[PDB]
């Protein structure tokens, strides 16, 4: 299949017609999105199969045909981009300052966007264009808006 | 097997990107099933 690196739409047609489950991010022979989106199960790329390799229901992430590559992290002081592939919709960037999760675990960036389910697992990137994370595990705050946490995985 | 990917684009930074929301600083908690919720 194609393994070119960037962007790609995670598709079923499962239900009526084509429809879009989420997003992910090939880099270095691997492809990277959220559990979530997924649930573990293989994936198709033209005539080829991607068969699951790494994940995590916890940290909500899943890796195919290899290793989880990804390992830029938010500096805590720089505004970043979503590159945000919506259902239907071209790839559209959006340029944001994160906030953070405070857990008690430590803390994370933040991105206060809403975007329909189908985009989770859509890159966000600092200025150099480095993945420092994926959008779509996140939380809804008071007023019933939706923030996603910046989740990034561990490169072994 | 049901799912497929198709491509969609190069991962690259937009100069002059419209920009949007603000910058919440949230007290958050994290389960076993990878929900988060408010403190």
């Amino acid at each position: 299949g194609e393994t070119t690196d960037g962007v790609y739409r995670v598709m079923t047609r499962r239900l009526l017609g084509s429809t879009q489950v989420g997003v992910g991010v090939m880099q270095e022979g691997v492809f990277h999105t959220m559990w979530h989106v997924t649930k573990g199960a293989a994936l198709r790329s033209g005539e080829g199969r991607l068969d699951p390799y790494w994940g995590d229901v916890k940290q909500d992430l899943v890796s195919y045909c290899g290793p989880w590559k990804l390992d830029a992290a938010w500096d805590g002081l720089s505004e970043v981009q979503l590159l945000a592939v919506p259902p239907g919709e071209r790839a559209k960037n959006i340029q944001t300052l994160p906030g953070i999760f405070k857990t008690k675990d430590g803390d994370i960036g933040a991105v206060a966007l809403d975007y329909p389910a189908g985009t989770s697992g859509s890159p966000i990137l600092d200025k150099c264009g480095r993945v420092i994370g994926l959008y779509g595990n996140g939380v809804v705050i008071k007023n019933g808006s939706y923030v996603s946490a910046i989740t990034q995985g561990k490169r072994e | 097997v049901d799912m497929y990917i198709e491509r969609a684009g190069d991962i690259t930074w937009e100069k002059d990107a419209e920009v949007t929301g603000n910058s919440p600083r949230l007290d958050v908690a994290l389960d076993e099933s990878g929900d988060f919720s408010l403190v």
